[PDB]
């Protein structure tokens, strides 16, 4: 039931920091703000990792072997990660700003750029067991007289070079025996030195300057010393170098300058072979595959993560995310897909399994405010501060239908009709519900009533009224169809934020203002039960204000929910660092969950360091835009006055954590909350825990083998549900033979009938055995269709999961089938000749 | 688009106004991003437009 | 921190100012401050005028 | 060396090329082409291959040899021989060059004949077909595939990767038969995308 | 004594043992090295934050500690071991049983005492290597000579000397010729302390009746003499901040200073240390400043500071007395009572029979913090009964924290010994709380409770009176009295409905908290210890008097497992986080893990100490122990968190002496194929069927909206020429006659040779297997390259093969995706030859096969019809 727990982040692919591919090359991981994501790009899947930094990530690795990631955040802090297993061996702090950190290719030593000190460790073996101090260190090497820009491993794991800003490129030797091979300082560049690389033969050192120079130094004659052969430029009129990798395979130089364009180019021949622009802004990562196929680009400004193969100029991935802009998020029927309104005035629709963007559209002028689909799913609404509600056909991607009032009114809040014909939105300028008809467009009517601004608005999915609430502090349910109109309103005790309709449309449920979850009767308009949440909410001190969080009313209220769709547990956030989940019957907090950990955001933390308190005030307040080199991170464009609808550059202030919306899963038992961050996507999948139900003495993982030994396969089925494990359910499903599935699947006790459709569900949508699934599902709802009929809302959830499976993958499989046969009858049947 | 980042975009919306585009008949997958799948398959231009 | 320091030209008075916006103009003998500003901005240098009254 | 560094088959197809020696006969209408160039023919064969390297006047054949006491890749013979016979069959020089640099190209070599049996018109009608207006099909199939064709009459000398002449090789196969022309474009297009692709 | 699924990670909550620690400089900064039993530790003298410790556990305790710049010398038994660190670089093993004494280094010499009397010398074996490794000579003071040595001791510019202090008299050894140079005149009283001072030839000696002497040697002659009746000195040391001071330590727990230059006493630190657990062990000044570090055997590291004198004039006169400046500490005697605090591993709540409650952090000795016991004023005004002298609270017996309301109010309960109610503590504040909880039964308080919602806190008494107090306002309100024995454990569930209590008498009653009604009662038959209850998944665990532990399921009120196995009292146990084990200590010296779903103990260790309590952090990485000796806490890791475990019970009778696979690891692999009959997809990514079939429009979506420009002065063969791996299909090379259309022999591609090879064999089996390893644009181009000219021999086999493919009902839906492409590329080839026998026949062939696949069609329009109808209406 409730046992959540993070899965991944969708809304955001690149915040800043270096990207990586893994080894094999079949996977990118891709820092993105206070976390790490890794996408697999040939089997389509997606995970973020649990563990949290303290600030944002500055750096990562992955050794050659793929067991161990290494992850620093902008302090130095360091997480060291049992890539297998997920979790986390041990936190380390280096005490300065790592700027990079790079494993030997051996995969025994990594090195760490921090300051003007090149560090180099000893990796800890992943197969021993947890220690207190398991990095042991080899050596400090101090020659830079200024920061470490990046660093390169040779092939051997035997020389490391490294660039810095003091116009250098420094070479070192990591076995001492070996410091006069290589001992040497390569000068002569302009400007800091962004990255210096070997040749595969390791008898060339390329090294390479911000302001767009590249040196190719060789141990020659002039006896014998290193030496700048020839001499090339990048003449970018204006832009600087901003990240370089190289290739030795395949002598392969990407360069991401600041304009936005990279140029990728032979060496030593310095044949541009091509260069591409992805935007104004500048790329902040670029890396290689180790094949040298694909090369993954970065820009931190919009959050762009490209990834590009450059030998068929192809896109395997391009994407961009969202950052302290998605405002709701709305799940398709199915639940395979979620979309978001983001500030931007774009809708995207991100796939839950792949992590990625499947549409974009960009009609709206203004930010989007609310998103909803119709019952059927197949076209999506959408409301904007432009002015306007428009309907979008996913089937064809078009804007079928665009609404507008007559007053010139902004919109905040929608809702749809379940028959897909009546779309109303409210405003926070009109005191009005505007009411259209989807099939002519026209406006219908303006539902009046209240005074005070609609806050929200909600479809009964059954009885098909309309309930609406406002700050006006009350809630007027009407019966928009039929020949007579009604209106019943409801008062409460404090002004209302958000609403949440029952699906058996009986029950509404409102939060408020003072931090209370009332659920109203509508049909005797009666309260019938209310939950406190004002002690649940985590709030936090910001570092402007002047206030405790305890006396801070900034956020104690919940300014989205929803219930859960079998109706008996509601999912609360606000403007705070918590996303409270409530079970209704009994008005009790099932589990509180942190949106965040992350110090960047503003709202994080309770309570603040004194330290940072002085006379001058918190230190950090005092903006230091003044000591970033490039100009375009010192230009300040922020206006004084401005909250929220504009770039972050435009706030001056640090963002807030905040939940702006929030929904359950359809068709798995997980949520959606949408956050500064992104979309966080709390899942039950993993379902490690042992939860038996009605288990007795004679029930035993051992004793169920026996049945199905002695093939009583009715008596083995039950005691595995009894148990509960999932490995268990598993071995006695597949053991079943065809001939028994009818015999038996009529045999099942009602109490465990939702199990089963529920692991039928999970188990089919990435099972090999169609067939086998299809029967079972054949079996199941020809024996017990009258019993789910009565019973809906607890098995709706399970009833999806079939129908997505049966829909998303079998379908598409006969399709191709009946398309062959057709295709096949054609050909044989035709006469062709001439 | 100063003046509505200044207000906290708590502006009023402009003059509704008519305006004629053109819809090329494309592959619907054409029209969605980059990357190892798509969403649908259909045509842009339905079948009265053709 | 870090400060920059320049003294008057007749060395009676001390013109400090810290990175972080901390500028404090004092004389320094007689142990005796003028003013101290808490500018929270990133100051890089300052300099005395005609005489230790102005300070830029 | 910097103190950072690191402690016989025939390429050619079809055709038989083979203290060793090696002989290569060139006709009379690569005589003058190898004359000028061989300015530049001889150099690699001597330094880079270590190789003994003459033209005889008398028989009008390029002669190579292995020096046992100063060559030392046991397979420069062959490679220096297949070099020359790439510019034999009428390859550019700089083309030529590839195969000496390169130990992964090979040449593929047939005639109209062996394809299917054409004869009069119909065999320079193949050829027109294959060679297209102003050589277009040709350099489509070349740059396509990656490979360079020389179309000598009713021979056909393809050089490039292994499976980019067998595409190549497909193509021209098809032309002669007499597939209809916007197939074989529409599998050039294709083919080249395909190849260069990763997945 | 290994476990299988836990291993030792450190102790917590110890600074030091008692041994005497040492004081290393490393430049301008001082650490200070503390033993802790088998293990030292490195403090900062600046701020007393951990740096180091040992990396591994010494076999015996270490009885002496030395520390010079990086390194650091540890003596356990008859072994000397030298450390950087924290991470051993060499060990000294000393050829006589005897076990070290003392330990002294100066130069290259490393001085070793053994408590025989005799004195071991290493050297370096290069003036310029780090530390003596080599072995010199050996040095044995005899009883005519001197009594038992006392210390070892080097003092400044005397080559080659070691000044050996024994109880009798001190003695002169020169090590590098190994004779005894000088021998002091006979003391009356035994010596137990020596210390070099800063002035040249003088050493300080302290007896056993309080004289502390400033022997000189160079003289051979007594100097001064310091009286200090009815006390034992411990430790001496000097100022070396320029005045003349002597702190003068005693085991009374007392620490003295004496100003030498005016013969006087300047102050006394009273009870700064124990005298039960030795007092003033070890008393350091820091070279060259007014700080002096004391410790003692109270498991404390104290520092204080002389402040400048107030007087402007005689400041020597006028001195201020030593400030306390800055410690850290533990528990005196082992803890009592353990729990984690917050849902990390945050925090450590500890209770030990020194009657102190530590809050201990497990990320950073520093924030480690005692909570204090000062009492809030009643709210109703009335003074506070209690006795004027203060005193530390009784030790706490159960304990019990939430944290659904902290910082809201109280939030920890506490049961003491011998005690008619339990206090309440806030977590927050680190403080006692303001609310008293009474039994009202004048009965003991045996049990604490604590609802998650952090509201309500249940007392159960020795009387067996269960109370219910409200924790904001501590009002009490409800009582049940259903037992009639002591009540030995109450819990409530997450959702604050059902209730359930255990007692000695027995019995296990069930409660509906929110109705105040008996739903059932159940009855074991022995007395019952301790009480689990793990909320997640409603079974809790109780400790019966018969040796058992006893699980239960609230929900429906019977016993669904039963552990047999402890041969003695269960002392504590625990539930893990996910709820599938128990870990329980008894004592019989043994912590064993019960596989819940089996029903089985699964490991088990043998703790040379009784492990009093057990708690799983709710991340269930770490377990946290304590034993009934060792003032600290033992913390192991969870080796499952990383790793599988099999769940295979552990032998009992190999176990006692010391004092399928799939199930065992709790997983299955599903089948590749469960009937032959059964249609079946393939093993992969679902993508890649979607891919297949348009990938030439996906692509057209992937190419660039804007051409990239390109040198014109480019390689024709740049892709081929890549200096060296790529496993495309583009880059593949032949493996070893007539030209042939679709491949020379020698020159053919593998693919149409597994073909041909198929062809002829009669069996595909070969290429269906490469034809699904292939990436989908492999497979678009084999596919296409096909032959497409008479007599259509290639396209005729690739219909068999995928004919047969079918016929398997494995990855038939590749195998059907193949021959949508095989009609895109080939279509009109196959159309324009249709009447073509080979073709006709394979076509054939293929749909014969292709018509049995249509079962899957009926299937599927089934469930959607009723799907729909039953979800629908
Ligand atoms: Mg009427």
């Amino acid at each position: 039931k409730s046992d959540f727990k993070f899965s991944n982040l969708l809304g955001t692919v690149y915040r800043q920091g270096n990207i990586t591919f893994s080894d094999d090359g079949k996977q990118l991981l891709s820092p993105v703000g206070n976390r790490v994501s890794v996408f697999d790009l040939i089997n389509n899947k997606s995970f973020t990792f649990e563990y949290e930094h303290r600030k944002n990530i500055a750096a990562i690795d992955l050794n050659k072997q793929g067991t161990l990631l290494i992850s620093i955040d902008e302090d130095g802090r360091a997480i060291l990660v049992n890539f297998k297993a997920r979790n986390v061996l041990h936190h380390f702090n280096f005490k300065e700003k790592c700027s990079a950190v790079k494993f030997s290719p051996d995969g025994r030593l990594f090195a760490l750029a921090s300051g003007r000190f090149l560090q180099i460790w000893k990796t800890p073996d992943v197969n021993k067991d947890r220690q207190f101090a398991p990095f042991v260190r080899h050596r400090v090497h101090a020659g830079h007289f200024q920061d470490i820009t990046s660093l390169t491993w040779s092939q051997d794991s035997r020389f490391i070079l490294t660039t810095s800003k003091d116009l250098s490129a420094k070479i070192w030797s990591v076995d001492s025996e070996e410091k006069n091979l290589a001992a040497t300082t390569f000068n002569g560049h302009r400007d800091y030195v962004m990255g210096a690389f070997f040749s595969h033969d390791q008898e060339k050192i390329y090294t390479v300057s911000k302001d767009g120079a590249v040196f190719v130094w060789e141990f020659t004659k002039r006896k014998y010393s290193w030496r700048i052969t020839k001499k090339h430029f990048f003449y970018a009129n204006q832009a600087k170098v901003k990240c370089v990798t190289f290739h030795p395979a395949t002598r392969l130089l990407a360069v991401g300058f600041t304009s936005g364009e990279f140029r990728l180019y032979d060496l030593p021949d310095f044949t541009l072979i091509q260069q591409l622009s992805m935007g104004q802004n500048p790329v902040n990562t670029v890396s290689v595959n180790q094949t040298g196929e694909w090369l993954a680009f970065g820009s931190s400004k919009l959050g762009q993560l490209l990834v590009y193969e450059w030998q068929s100029e192809s896109y395997i991935l391009k994407q961009q995310g969202h950052f302290d802009s998605t405002n709701s998020l709305a799940y398709s029927p199915d639940g395979s897909r979620v979309v978001t309104a983001s500030e931007d005035g774009k809708i995207k629709v991100w796939d839950i399994t792949s992590g990625f963007c499947l549409a974009t559209f960009e009609e709206h002028t203004s930010s989007v405010t609310a998103v909803q689909f119709a019952k059927r799913g197949q076209v999506m609404f959408s409301s904007s501060l432009d002015g306007t509600v428009r309907a979008w056909d996913l089937i064809r991607y078009r804007n079928f239908r665009t609404f507008t009032g007559t007053e010139r009114i902004q919109f905040n809040c929608l809702a749809v009709d379940p028959s897909g014909e009546v779309v109303c939105a409210g405003s926070l300028d009109n005191f009005d519900i505007h009411v259209w008809s989807v099939q002519t467009g026209q406006l219908l009517d303006a539902l009046s009533g209240h005074e005070g601004p609609v806050s929200c608005l909600s479809f009964s999915q059954e009885n098909s009224v309309l309930a609406s609430a406002s700050w006006d502090k009350t809630i007027r349910i009407w019966s928009i169809f039929g020949r007579s109109q009604q209106v019943e309103p409801i008062e409460v005790y404090s002004d209302v934020l958000a609403l949440s309709m029952r699906p058996d449309g009986k029950e509404v449920a409102v939060s408020t203002l003072k931090g209370q979850i009332s659920i109203f009767n509508i049909e005797d308009a009666k309260q019938v039960g209310n939950i406190d949440c004002r002690k649940d909410i985590i709030s936090g001190r910001f570092n402007q204000d002047r206030f405790t969080a305890k006396n801070s009313e900034r956020s104690k209220f919940f300014t989205t929910i929803h219930y859960s769709f079998d109706g008996m547990a509601i999912v609360a956030g606000g403007n705070n660092n918590s996303i409270c989940l409530y079970d209704v019957p009994n008005e009790v907090l099932l589990k509180r969950f942190i949106v965040s950990r992350n110090m960047a955001l503003n709202g994080t933390l309770e309570f603040l360091n004194s330290k940072k308190m002085t006379e001058a005030g918190s230190l950090d307040l005092i903006d230091d835009a003044g000591e970033n080199s490039d100009l375009e991170d010192r230009i300040d464009n922020s206006l004084p006055g401005s909250q929220r609808g504009g770039d972050l550059s435009t706030r001056k202030m640090r963002p807030e954590v905040r939940v702006t919306s929030v929904q359950f899963s359809p068709t798995a038992n997980a949520f959606a909350a949408a956050s500064t961050e992104g979309l966080l996507i709390y899942s039950t999948n993993d379902t490690i825990l042992f939860d038996p139900f009605d288990l007795d003495v004679d029930v035993t993982p051992h004793s169920t083998v026996e049945a199905l030994r002695e093939k009583q396969f009715l008596n083995a089925l039950v005691m595995a549900f009894r148990l509960n494990e999932e490995y268990l359910i598993n071995k006695v499903y597949e053991a079943i033979p065809i001939k028994e599935i009818p015999l038996v699947a009529s045999n099942i006790p009602a109490i465990y009938l939702p199990r089963i459709l529920k692991f039928i569900g999970d188990f089919a949508i990435e099972s090999q055995h169609i067939e086998f699934n299809l029967i079972w599902i054949k079996a199941l709802l020809s024996a017990s269709g009258g019993y789910i009929n009565e019973h809906k809302y607890l098995f709706s959830t399970a009833m999806r999961s079939i129908q997505r499976f049966i829909v998303r993958v079998a379908k598409e499989v006969v399709n191709t089938t009946t398309d062959n046969k057709y295709t096949y009858r054609f050909l044989v049947s035709t006469d062709g000749s001439m | 688009y100063k003046l509505d980042v200044l207000s906290s975009v708590h502006f009023v919306p402009k003059p509704a106004s008519t305006s004629l585009e053109i819809r090329v008949e494309t592959p619907t997958i054409s029209m969605e991003d980059a990357q190892p799948l798509y969403m649908s398959n259909a045509s842009s231009l339905a079948p009265q437009e053709i | 921190g870090p400060y920059h320091i320049k003294y008057a030209k007749n060395g009676t008075h001390l013109l400090i100012t810290g990175r972080k916006g901390h500028v404090a103009s004092m004389d320094w003998r007689k142990g005796q401050l003028r003013a101290e500003l808490f500018l929270n901005e990133t100051c890089h240098s300052a300099t005395y005028l005609q005489n230790e009254q102005y300070f830029a | 060396v910097a103190p950072t560094a690191l402690k016989g088959s025939s390429r050619i197809i079809g055709i038989n090329n083979t203290f060793e020696s090696r002989k290569i006969m060139v006709p009379p209408h690569r005589m003058t082409p190898l004359r000028n160039s061989w300015t530049k023919i001889y150099p690699p064969l001597v330094e880079h291959l270590k190789l003994q390297v003459r033209m005889n006047l008398k028989t009008k054949s390029v002669e190579l040899r292995t020096n046992p006491k100063f060559t030392t890749d046991p397979g420069a013979l062959q490679k220096g021989a297949d070099f020359i016979k790439a510019f034999t069959l009428g390859f550019d020089l700089d083309d030529s060059i590839a195969l000496l640099r390169l130990d992964d190209l090979y040449i593929e070599t047939f005639e109209v004949k062996d394809v299917k049996t054409l004869t009069g018109d119909h065999l320079s009608r193949a050829i027109g077909r294959i060679a297209g207006k102003d050589g277009k099909t040709k350099f489509a199939i070349e740059n396509a595939t990656r490979t360079r064709i020389v179309l000598a009459d009713s021979k056909i000398h393809i050089l490039g990767g292994f499976t980019h002449i067998r595409m190549a090789r497909e193509s021209v196969v098809s032309l002669i038969l007499g597939s209809p022309p916007g197939k074989v474009y529409g599998n050039l297009r294709t083919v080249a995308s395909r190849l260069k692709e990763r997945y | 004594k290994n476990s299988k699924i836990f291993s030792p990670f450190r102790i917590i909550g110890n600074v030091s043992n008692g041994v005497p620690f040492a004081t290393g400089t490393l430049g301008s900064t001082f650490y200070i090295v503390t033993c802790v039993g088998k293990t030292f530790q490195i403090y900062d003298a600046n701020t007393l934050h951990l740096l180091f410790v040992s990396e591994k556990e010494t076999p015996s305790s270490i009885v002496a500690l030395s520390a010079h710049f990086h390194y650091v010398y540890a003596a356990y038994e008859n072994k000397v071991g030298i450390y950087k660190r924290g991470i051993e670089e060499h060990l000294l093993e000393l050829e006589t049983d005897a076990n070290v004494e003392h330990l002294c280094i100066f130069g290259d010499y490393l001085c070793a005492s053994t408590d025989d009397n005799s004195i071991f010398i290493y050297k370096k074996s290069d003036p310029q290597d780090k530390y003596p490794s080599e072995f010199y000579t050996k040095l044995t003071v005899t009883e005519i000579q001197g009594g038992e040595i006392v210390s070892l001791q080097h003092l400044a510019t005397y080559l080659n000397k070691l000044t050996v202090v024994t109880k009798s008299n001190v003695l002169l050894f020169n090590v590098r010729t190994g004779k005894l140079v000088f021998t002091s005149n006979e003391f009356p009283d035994q010596i137990t302390t020596a210390e070099p001072a800063p002035v040249l030839d003088i050493i300080a000696l302290g007896t056993v009746t309080g004289e502390v002497i400033m022997f000189n040697m160079r003289k051979g002659k007594r100097i001064r003499t310091i009286k200090i009746p009815q006390s034992r000195i411990s430790s001496l040391s000097f100022r070396t901040d320029g005045s003349s001071h002597l702190s003068v330590g005693t085991s009374s727990g007392d620490l003295i200073f004496y100003d030498l230059d005016r013969r006087s006493r300047i102050h006394v630190l009273k009870n700064i240390h124990r005298e039960s657990y030795g007092g003033v062990t070890q008393a350091t000044f820091l070279n060259g400043q007014p700080i002096i570090v004391t410790s003692g055997g109270d498991n404390s590291l104290k520092e204080y500071v002389f402040d400048p004198s107030l007087s402007q004039g005689s400041g020597d006169v006028v001195v201020q007395p030593p400030r306390y400046l800055r410690s850290r500490g533990g528990h005196s005697q082992p803890p009592s009572y353990i729990a984690f605090a917050d849902s990390q591993s945050h925090f450590m709540l500890s209770a030990s029979k020194d009657r102190s409650l530590w809050s201990f952090s497990l990320r950073k000795d520093a924030q480690s913090q005692e909570m204090s016991q000062r009492l809030h004023k009643k709210q109703d005004g009335g003074r506070v009964g209690g006795s004027t002298i203060k005193s530390k609270f009784p030790e706490i017996v159960a304990l019990a924290i939430e944290n659904a309301r902290i910082g809201e109010w109280e939030n920890i309960i506490t049961a003491h010994k011998d005690e008619k109610f339990a206090r309440t503590w806030d977590m927050r504040n680190k403080r006692v709380g303001r609310w008293t909880f009474d039994t009202t039964d004048d009965g003991f308080v045996k049990s604490v409770a604590m609802s998650q919602c952090g509201n309500f806190g249940f007392i159960g008494s020795s009387n067996g009176s269960i109370t219910i107090y409200n924790m904001q306002s501590g009002i009490l309100r409800k009582k049940y009295k259903l037992h009639k024995r002591a009540v030995t454990g109450i819990s409530l569930d997450g959702m604050n409905r059902k209730m359930v209590s255990c007692g000695l008498d027995g019995i296990v009653g069930f409660y509906d908290f929110n109705k105040s009604t008996l739903l059932g009662k159940l009855k074991l038959d022995a007395p019952i210890t301790a009480m689990v209850y793990h909320r997640s998944s409603d079974l809790f665990a109780l400790a019966l008097d018969d040796l058992s532990i006893v699980v239960i399921d609230a929900v429906t009120q019977r016993v669904v497992r039963q552990l047999w196995g402890h041969s003695n009292r269960i002392t504590a146990f625990d539930f893990s986080p996910e709820g599938r084990w128990i870990v329980s200590a008894s004592l019989d010296s043994t912590i064993r893990t019960w596989d819940l779903p089996t029903g089985g103990c699964i490991d088990g260790i043998i703790v040379d100490n009784v492990a009093t309590n057990v708690k799983f952090s709710p991340n269930g990485d770490l377990l946290a122990t304590t034993h009934v000796t060792g003032n600290g806490i033992c913390i192991w890791t969870n080796r499952a968190q990383f790793k599988t475990v099999s769940t295979r019970t552990i032998d009992e009778s190999e176990f006692a002496r010391m004092a399928l696979n799939d199930i065992d690891f709790n997983t299955y692999t599903s089948l590749e194929q469960i009937d032959k009959e059964l249609l079946t997809l393939s093993i992969g990514p679902r993508s890649k069927m979607n891919t297949l079939l348009h990938l030439d429009v996906i692509r057209k979506r992937s190419k660039p909206k804007e051409a990239p420009k390109k040198s014109e002065k480019l390689p024709f063969f740049l892709q081929l020429s890549g200096e060296k791996v790529r496993e495309g299909i583009a880059h593949e090379t032949p493996e070893e006659n007539k030209f042939k259309v679709t491949g020379r022999l020698g020159f053919e591609s593998h693919f149409t040779k597994q073909l041909r090879e198929g062809s002829q064999s009669k069996d595909y089996s070969s290429l269906l297997a490469t034809l699904i390893n292939f990436s989908p644009a492999a497979v678009d181009l084999e596919i296409r390259s096909l032959n497409s000219f008479e007599p259509f021999d290639e396209i005729v086999w690739f219909i068999d093969a995928l004919t047969q493919g079918l016929k398997s009902n494995k990855n038939f839906e590749l195998y059907e995706t193949f021959m949508s492409l095989l009609f895109k590329a080939h279509g009109d080839v196959i159309h324009a030859n249709n009447k073509n026998q080979d073709i006709a026949s394979a076509l054939q062939n293929w749909e014969d096969v292709h018509k049995k696949e249509d079962r899957l069609d009926d299937l599927v329009k089934f469930c959607m019809g009723v799907a729909a109808f039953v979800t629908t209406a």
